[PDB]
RNA sequence: CUCGGAGCAGAACCCAACCUCCGAGCAGUACAUGCUAAGACUUCACCAGUCAAAGCGAACUACUAUACUCAAUUGAUCCAAU
């Protein structure tokens, strides 16, 4: 949740390459 | 109900009983316009009758 | 409206207990003979297309 | 609704009401499902067992209901093998 | 008393004491009981109606095999495996 | 009299149903066959055009129908 | 003249962690249907292949090691050209699945991956292991 | 608003810069160690393991056990690297591998377990089964002794005992043959306890069986402190656990406070509580030892109620809590008629006054 | 909770973007669970045969 | 002019304009998409709609198998056909 510390726990995608045709 | 009306003298089990004498008694109410056939003697109350 | 590909069919169970079901086949494939579940005999019989119910 | 008839000066049923729904004595009045009957062939077997449920109307439906029906629809009836005999008569209802 | 009773034949006495063990108590009476309804001679019905089948059941002798319960299975399997420990004494 | 020939008739019916499955189930296992076969002579009418692909690569295929 | 020998508690206290289990009876954790692998299981046979041994274990879903067998031990390893190979691994299912009956593990489910199940290794692990007395799947719970 | 966090979030020291030159997982089986291993990681968050994980308590758990044997690792390892040479040097064994026909004798691999890892096996299963919780309140020990412990069944066939094998009350009927190594002026006290037996008080035992100052392994030249009682499960109570313990005796000790009647067939008196007996002799006694076996209702345990025990058997039966139902409203608005039917005490008819 | 995220060998999408992950990098997502309040049952005495 | 997705409406729910954008009026695979039944959700009413443990019967000890993939993919009552 975004108040919480624990927010953004869950991101993933900048961790992979960006493909987007 | 039946053993009821017998214990309060309502009914006499001394003579047969049919639908006259428990009319009689006040022990059913049988409305033939209401599509009434008559009384059917149900279980409840067995054990103690 | 004018477009028209599929069909409801009634199938039959082939068991003489007059069960039946509908499913949908192409208009254009051959009729359905499949295996389903006939409660009447509770168990897995052969069922056979007999008519056209409505166009899908 | 028909309050007082011209021939009588009594209150009518609404036989529409008679048609659909079954009153039990309790109270409680109980229909079939809209569309039960309708393209079931398109439909899913979930939705189509929750179609064929005999289900309660709601306590303003029921008040409707009971308006538009007379006493005589209301009367404790003792029909022989009834197969809604038990549901009657309500049990441990509190409140 | 299941011994006692006269009543039922003697081999069927006998199959009954090993079929319902666990009905029979320390005295070795038969002890039957039904709560299934608020009358107490359905209640006795239904007893009675028991010690009726028990007599059928052992007189009959069936010898169809009944399909095994999913309780059973497991415990076939546990079996198994219990008498697969099982040794033998190294000097009998 | 009613239940008695509807009970009849499904017995007889239902003692066919058997033999009608194994029937039945062989024929689908054929027609499944049957398709299989027609999918590998199309693939080889696509090797005889030898990649010479273009507006001509239906009709090859319709010539070599014919002669099935 | 009460005998002090019938004094029962009404109700009976079975501590044993397996008493529940054993009857199946017991809650398996079901659930995670979106992870794997599954929680809904009591027991579970687990192999951790490496590049140099095999070990195989059987734990609880509460994450407790109840029996294992490993290559890394030399009661195993001095019988073994290999730790490594199949036969390796046919002869850890061997002796787990000894083990196993001597603990009363009778079931347990096994979770491989598509991979892992296809191999030969586990082929012959999962052959060893049912030879040896015990059932690769759980008897379902009981609810009523 | 934000919260900043409470500590190192995940996928922190992944240098973002460099992402086309890291190394990735390529696998599924790399990436699932990897989060296993991460899972078992203690985390500053909620988690699984806070609400579901046993609560262990912080201190280490107290070993209460014989030493660990002395070991000699750079001779040991001088052996053991020598034995795999000329195992693999021979021609056969390669070839056996290689075709997959190769097999280990499963009797000479137990012979050494026994003898290595084999008391840690024990430890780590007797654990699971919660010997070490009921019998010692949360202390440990490794047996070190290996403890076989075998029942005559017929004349030319044995049960063992393992550590949670079942074995009925039937097979158990009568005394084990119970033997171990020991050396010559040793002494010993095997016990036997039914740690799920008892039908009245729910943290209590019943000692079956009490054997004290045994001189050696001749078990049959010990003290009956306690006289062999075979195993009686009730019906419907599920499976029990019950337990041999060996302690070995610094010294001759007296037992006479625990010493129970030669028959003792009162369960008053076979009450038992494992780590009042250990705690009191703790300072002469060690245990050494365990073997434990599982044990469930058969025909014989009504044989020790009726006539050993002369009691009425007590019958037992898993009970589940009543279903649920949300609380009934006069009107339910869309509910099938069925519904009525969760609310009713009988099935029967009903007429009320009439 | 949060918890660590193993999706399923065959959901094919899922383990497409783990392969793709540097090394050391987890993915986490948002568990609910229920804690069970009640036991599956109890032990009762129901006769002394 | 009915239905669905997104923004307006940033974080539980809800939220309008002849506001800003994109879609739907199917298709495909099954033929147990069989039966039954706790407990719940719900488009702010009703109608309608949605998810389901256990159980029966199946399948099953290779199938992210158990209320099919799919976002919408749709039409009450009477009445008619059978
Ligand atoms: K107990
Ligand atoms: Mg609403
Ligand atoms: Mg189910």
């Amino acid at each position: 949740y975004k108040t919480k510390p624990t927010h953004g726990i869950g991101k993933y995608k900048h961790l992979i390459k960006a493909e987007e045709p | 109900r039946l053993q009821y009306l017998i214990d309060l003298g309502r009914v006499d089990p001394s003579q047969p009983i049919d639908l006259t004498q428990l009319v009689n008694g006040r022990g059913v109410t049988i409305q033939p316009l209401k599509r009434d056939y008559g009384v059917q003697l149900v279980e409840e109350g067995a054990d103690t009758f | 409206k004018s477009k028209s590909k599929n069909i409801l069919v009634r199938m039959v169970s082939e068991a003489g207990t007059g069960f039946c079901f509908n499913t949908k086949r192409n208009r254009l494939r051959e009729k359905l003979t499949l295996l389903h579940y006939d409660p009447v005999v509770k168990q897995r019989v052969l069922f056979v297309e007999k008519k056209k119910i409505r166009s899908l | 609704l028909t309050y007082f008839s011209a021939r009588k000066g009594k209150r009518k049923t609404v036989k529409a009401v008679i048609d659909r729904f079954l009153r039990l004595h309790c109270g409680l009045w109980v229909r079939r499902k809209a569309g039960y009957k309708k393209k079931l062939w398109k439909k899913t077997p979930a939705r189509k067992k929750r179609l064929r449920e005999f289900v309660f109307c709601n306590k303003t439906q029921s008040k409707l209901l009971d308006k538009m029906t007379t006493s005589f629809w209301k009367r404790r009836n003792w029909y022989v093998d009834d197969p809604y005999q038990k549901y009657h008569d309500r049990t441990n209802l509190k409140v | 008393h299941l011994a006692t009773a006269e009543w039922i034949a003697e081999p069927v006495r006998q199959k009954i004491a090993i079929t319902h063990k666990n009905k029979i108590n320390r005295l070795g009476e038969l002890i039957l009981t039904s709560e299934s309804s608020r009358y107490q001679f359905r209640n006795l019905a239904d007893c009675l109606q028991k010690i009726r089948d028990m007599i059928t059941e052992a007189s009959q002798t069936p010898k169809e095999p009944t399909k095994e319960d999913v309780k059973l299975h497991r415990i076939r399997i546990e079996n198994m495996n219990r008498e697969r420990l099982r040794q033998k004494r190294i000097h009998s | 009299q009613k239940r008695r020939e509807r009970e009849q008739h499904i017995a007889e019916c239902m003692a066919k149903m058997p033999q009608m499955i194994v029937n039945w189930q062989q024929q689908q296992r054929e027609n499944w066959e049957k398709a299989q076969a027609d999918k590998e002579r199309r693939a080889r009418l696509q090797a005889e055009a030898q990649e010479l692909l273009g507006y001509q690569v239906d009709p090859r295929s319709a010539r070599f129908q014919e002669l099935l | 003249d009460p005998v002090e020998n019938e004094a029962v508690a009404p109700e009976f206290t079975n501590r044993n962690p397996r008493n529940l289990e054993l009857l199946s009876v017991a809650r398996k954790e079901r659930g995670w249907r979106t992870v794997f692998p599954s929680r809904e299981f009591w027991h579970r046979l687990r192999v951790i292949r490496t590049q140099h041994h095999v070990e195989a274990l059987v734990e609880h879903q509460n994450g407790k090691v109840v029996v294992s067998a490993s290559t890394r031990e030399w009661a195993i390893k001095k019988h073994l050209y290999s730790t490594r190979n199949v036969v390796a691994c046919e002869s850890i299912g061997r002796v787990l699945a000894q083990r196993c009956l001597e603990a009363g593990i009778n079931f347990m489910v096994y979770q491989p991956t598509p991979w892992e199940a296809a191999s030969d290794s586990m082929k012959r692990l999962q052959s060893a292991m049912t030879e040896g007395g015990v059932v690769l799947r759980e008897p379902q719970r009981i609810y009523e | 608003r934000r919260t900043p966090p409470l500590g190192p979030m995940p996928n922190s020291d992944i240098d973002l810069s460099n992402l086309e030159r890291l190394e990735k997982y390529r696998s599924f089986d790399r990436y699932r160690r990897r989060a296993e291993q991460e899972a078992q990681a203690p985390h500053w968050w909620r988690t699984y393991r806070e609400y579901f994980g046993e609560k262990t308590d912080p201190k280490e758990k107290i070993d209460i056990g014989l030493p660990p044997p002395k070991v000699s690792r750079t001779q040991q390892l001088l052996e053991r690297k020598q034995a795999i040479q000329e195992l693999r040097a021979n021609v056969e064994e390669e070839r056996a591998a290689r075709l997959r026909t190769a097999s280990v004798p499963l009797d000479a691999v137990r012979a050494e377990w026994e003898r290595t890892c084999g008391p840690y096996h024990k430890q780590r299963l007797a654990e699971y089964y919660g010997l070490y919780r009921d019998l010692f309140h949360g202390a440990t020990f490794v047996p070190r002794v290996p403890l076989h412990v075998a029942y005559a069944v017929g004349e030319d066939d044995l049960m063992p005992v393992y550590c949670g094998n079942e074995v009925t009350p039937t097979e158990a009927a009568q005394a084990p043959e119970v033997t171990y190594e020991a050396e010559e002026g040793s002494l010993w006290t095997l016990l036997l306890t039914s740690l799920d037996g008892h039908l009245l008080e729910p943290d209590a035992e019943y000692l079956h069986w009490l054997l004290t100052n045994i001189p050696g392994n001749r078990v049959a030249e010990g003290q009956v402190t306690c006289p062999y009682l075979p195993p009686f499960p009730a019906r419907g109570s599920g499976i029990h656990r019950l337990a041999f313990l060996l302690f070995k005796q610094d010294q001759p000790i007296d037992f006479s406070e625990d010493a129970r009647p030669s028959p003792c067939y009162q369960l008053a008196q076979r009450t038992f509580r494992t780590f009042d007996f250990y705690k009191k002799h703790q300072e002469t006694m060690t245990p050494a030892g365990l073997s434990f076996f599982q044990c469930r209702w058969d025909d014989s345990v009504t044989y020790i109620f009726h006539q050993l025990l002369d009691m009425r058997e007590p019958v037992f039966e898993f009970v589940r809590p009543p279903p649920y139902h949300p609380k009934q409203k006069r009107f339910p608005h869309r509910q099938p008629l069925r519904y009525l039917d969760r609310y009713r005490d009988s099935h029967e008819p009903t007429y009320g006054i009439y | 909770t949060k918890e660590v995220y193993v999706p399923h060998p065959r959901n094919t999408e899922a383990v497409d973007l783990i392969t793709r992950l540097p090394k050391g990098a987890v993915l986490y997502k948002t568990f609910v669970h229920v804690v069970p309040a009640k036991p599956e049952g109890t032990f009762k005495l129901v006769a002394m045969l």
